[PDB]
């Protein structure tokens, strides 16, 4: 038999179109794959890469404590769950956490003095004093700061130049301009320190200069060296698409250098900081891999980043998600460079997987409450809260993170759900009460786990019976005869027994209701068990008080359960009454 | 010990992991990883495990399971020890799958058979369940799962058309969704999205939706169509994983919980990760 159904399981598996080794592809709560294998269980041999995050900061959850005294969670009242509308960050919030030399260091440092004022100290004159002067700032330090990166590179190349005149160019290239008159001097060349002078302004006097010396020299001339023809080209207004390109030197200095030129000398107060990045990239534009190149040809395309960003990435970019989340929010909710709430909520996604395949669970519940979309907020929300709230009791900071603007009731109802796999229908209960679902732990003390307040209770002083009624004095009397059916019954019976009501319509009423009751619960696992205890405890109570002796409650008793000793008493006892009475002469 | 996991799903709190194996044995495990604490073994049923699941967290932490036998045992730890809580057989013909419904759409049981029917009934406690059954394809249906999510009615009266949505997929290349009717007798078929040469093999929908649902339809014609719904409620069009065919045999495909981020489960034991490129087509992440 048994090697005829080795035969047998592989027809089963050809036939129903399988072949070749199962392998799957769910994702786990840590999000990694789990393959087959020799000692296999649900996963072996990993098939899951590695997370596409290694920003230093993301990794450690000082930034994470930092960033909610930043911007504040808030949620809208179109949908009540987390929908963060504000900001109050900056690209100043990390910039020490990685490398002063890294290309990181570099974007998060740029984009504030790029899209956000740097303000002064001080408030002008007119507005359009402010203004100006406010855009003339940024490009100040910018200028400043692009020199100061290319810095070692141009400094190599003046090191390697042993003629007087190569170095001279090399430094103004920097802003070495002080120093590139220096060694003119002290080379015995006049020519290029009358030249040098002039560099730090442009003005329509120094491009009819331009264009009329260079038109002399290579005409009445014999005509000007290359290179100093270039230069005519790039004080004229035009050095790419000037008669002499400049085009050729990208092939020796970075695009960040050539577009330093541009930038400093050609076209500076003829232009906003906005239209002089643009100008330049009109006669040669930027490469499309670079991260941090990228920026500036969207700050320069101004309101057209969409366009720009749709065309880029068609054309190879990387940049992390991190970056893309960070930026879209914080740019539209600064109303520096608005954006779309579409553009938002693709990012809000990607960061967001991100982290939690990175294990980082603060980190993913955060980021994801930057969601738009009354919906998708709400979907969101829900799910990170729902699958563990014990990491969002790990620590304090994760304590006032959770709390603060996060409903109470999905904390708590997220515990009910938890508590119904630890087999916890004790602490169930309470948590769903909180969770203002009044319905919903009904359902968790009648249909999975029977009251421990009327099983496991002492019947010598019923000191846990009456906690099961001071605690319905706890919850809803304002709202009770809507959520009270199965609770109702407890109540009904709690008054009569403890309190000592005992009424014969009261009797009636909770006798016929625990009929209906008794119909879909004898059968309910501990529930059932009890049941009979209720019974024996209201049989018991009623010749306590007097049994009132008529055919009717007669029929009562035997209308509620009885069990196996009870039935043959009654028997067994209303003989030896009869007997008692004919006893006595 | 298990020289073969052919899949393998995890709980609702993630302490918890069944490894449907095909030794007839449900291994639930303890999710640590790699290396998991056997704590129960269910053996109790007919041929390979095609698939296990796990109710959603307010009707139970109920196990569904099915094998060639072509019922659904269902298993339920009644004192902290498995047993048997419930039996299914109105279609027997091997079940193939066996899902628990969201939390808003109810503790249904998604059974489908391949026989070319499916039912649709209700887990209950006091019993009852109205047979209530639809034809999906007609050469059978090697895999369901259950529709995105529950939507919203408007007017005076909630949960009208749509509601529970079941997507199904036969092995007659067709893939397609359906819209509880009560007014149509049986639930009208959608639309019949043919974009596929071999049988089906596996759907997931994507929790994660922007403005478009997207449905993984893998098959066997090793391809894997990207169904993309317009504006969520629009046509579906045709979106291509993968224009050509991959020389790996596709099994699952199954979304991640945050993200567009698919994993499809190749032939050469490699699991490829994609995420939509730079256009409306994908590129592998890995």
């Amino acid at each position: 038999e048994c090697n005829d159904e080795i035969d047998n399981a592989k027809l089963i598996m050809k036939e129903r179109r399988f072949t070749a080794s199962y392998t799957f592809a769910k994702f786990s709560t840590g999000s990694m794959l789990l393959t087959k294998d020799i000692v296999g269980k649900s996963g072996v041999s990993i098939k899951r890469l590695p997370t596409e995050l290694q920003r230093k900061f993301l990794f450690d959850d000082v930034y994470l404590d930092k960033e909610i005294e930043k911007v504040t969670i808030e949620a809208r009242k179109s949908n009540p769950y987390p929908q963060i509308s504000e900001s109050s960050l900056l690209f100043k919030d990390a910039l020490d956490y990685m490398e002063k030399t890294s290309s990181d260091y570099n974007l998060w440092k740029l984009s504030s003095i790029l899209f956000d004022p740097v303000s002064y100290p001080y408030k002008t004159d007119n507005d359009q004093v402010k203004m100006a002067l406010l855009k003339k700032e940024r490009h100040c330090r910018l200028t400043s700061w692009i020199v100061s990166q290319i810095g070692p590179e141009i400094e190599e190349k003046i090191r390697n130049s042993s003629n007087e005149i190569e170095q001279i160019f090399l430094y103004l290239l920097l802003n070495d301009v002080v120093r590139a008159s220096k060694l003119a001097i002290e080379s015995k060349n006049g020519h290029l320190s009358v030249l040098i002078s002039y560099l730090g302004s442009n003005d329509p006097r120094i491009r009819d200069l331009a264009e009329l010396q260079l038109q002399k020299w290579s005409t009445g001339g014999c005509s000007i060296d290359k290179n100093i023809s270039k230069i005519y080209k790039l004080l004229s207004g035009s050095p790419f698409e000037g008669l002499f390109s400049l085009k050729e030197l990208e092939s020796e200095f970075s695009w960040l250098c050539l577009l330093n030129l541009t930038l400093c000398y050609g076209q500076i107060d003829e232009y906003s900081l906005e239209s002089l990045v643009q100008s330049h990239l009109d006669k040669f534009s930027l490469p499309y891999d670079d991260p941090i190149g990228v920026i500036f040809q969207l700050y320069a395309a101004n309101e057209n980043t969409e366009k720009l960003y749709k065309e880029v990435r068609q054309r190879t970019n990387a940049l992390d998600v991190q970056f893309c989340w960070y930026l879209i929010q914080t740019l539209r909710f600064n109303g520096t460079r608005v954006f779309s709430k579409e553009t938002s909520d693709e990012a809000t996604f990607a960061f967001a997987a991100q982290l939690e395949f990175a294990q980082l669970h603060g980190h993913s519940l955060f980021v994801s409450c930057f969601l738009n979309d009354d919906k998708a907020a709400e979907d969101t929300i829900k799910r990170l809260v729902m699958r563990e709230i014990t990491l969002l009791r790990a620590s304090t900071n994760d304590h006032i993170l959770n709390r603060l603007k996060i409903p109470s009731q999905l904390i708590f109802n997220a515990q009910a759900l938890k508590d119904r796999y630890e087999g916890n229908y004790l602490s169930e209960v309470q948590n769903l009460l909180l969770g203002s679902s009044y319905d919903l732990a009904e359902m968790a003390i009648v249909t999975s786990l029977g009251p421990r307040l009327l099983l496991s209770n002492n019947p010598v002083q019923n000191n846990e019976l009456k906690t099961l009624r001071e605690i319905l004095n706890e919850f809803p009397d304002s709202e009770r005869d809507k959520w009270s059916v199965s609770i109702n019954v407890f109540e009904v019976y709690l008054k009569l027994v403890l309190d000592n009501v005992e009424t014969q319509e009261t009797i009636d009423s909770l006798i016929s209701g625990m009929k209906i009751f008794y119909d879909q619960y004898k059968h309910c696992r501990e529930v059932a068990a009890c049941c009979n205890v209720m019974s024996q405890e209201i049989v018991s109570k009623i010749l306590e008080k007097n049994n009132p002796s008529i055919g009717d409650s007669k029929a009562k008793l035997l209308e509620l359960p009885l069990g196996q000793p009870e039935k043959a008493y009654l028997r067994g006892e209303f003989a030896q009454d009869l007997m008692k009475c004919t006893y006595k002469i | 010990h298990n020289e073969l996991i052919h899949d393998a799903v995890l709980d609702y709190y993630g302490k918890r992991l069944a490894t449907c194996s095909s030794d007839k044995t449900i291994k639930i495990f303890e999710v640590e990883g790699e290396t998991h604490k056997l704590i129960d073994t269910l053996t109790g049923h007919e041929g390979p495990v095609w698939r296990v699941d796990w109710a959603h967290p307010k009707f139970g932490t109920i196990l569904a399971s099915c094998s060639y036998d072509g019922k659904v045992l269902i298993w339920k730890e009644e004192n902290g020890r498995w047993s048997q809580i419930a039996v299914h057989a109105v279609h027997s013909a091997s079940v193939n799958s066996v899902q628990w419904a969201p939390h808003e759409y109810g503790p249904l049981l998604l059974v489908a058979s391949s026989d070319g029917k499916v039912s649709v009934v209700e887990f209950k406690e006091n019993g009852t369940t109205s047979p209530i059954i639809i034809d999906a394809h007609a050469i059978g249906v090697n895999s369901a799962s259950w529709a995105p999510a529950t939507i919203e009615e408007d007017g005076e009266h909630n949960g009208t058309k749509e509601s529970r949505k079941f997507v199904t997929g036969g092995a007659d290349n067709l893939v397609k969704i359906w819209k509880y009717n009560s007014d149509a007798q049986t639930y009208v078929l959608e639309s019949t999205l043919e974009g596929h040469s071999d049988w089906v093999r596996d759907v997931a929908w994507s929790p994660t939706v922007l403005l478009r649902s997207y449905l993984a339809s893998v098959s066997q014609d090793r391809t894997c169509i990207i169904w993309t719904q317009d504006n969520e409620q629009g046509p579906w069009k045709k979106t291509l994983l993968k224009e050509e065919k991959f020389p790996d045999v596709l099994w699952r495909a199954s979304w991640s919980l945050s993200g567009n981020v698919l994993a499809l489960s190749g032939g050469d034991n490699k699991v490829t990760l994609w995420k939509e490129n730079l256009e409306g087509k994908w590129e592998p992440a890995g």
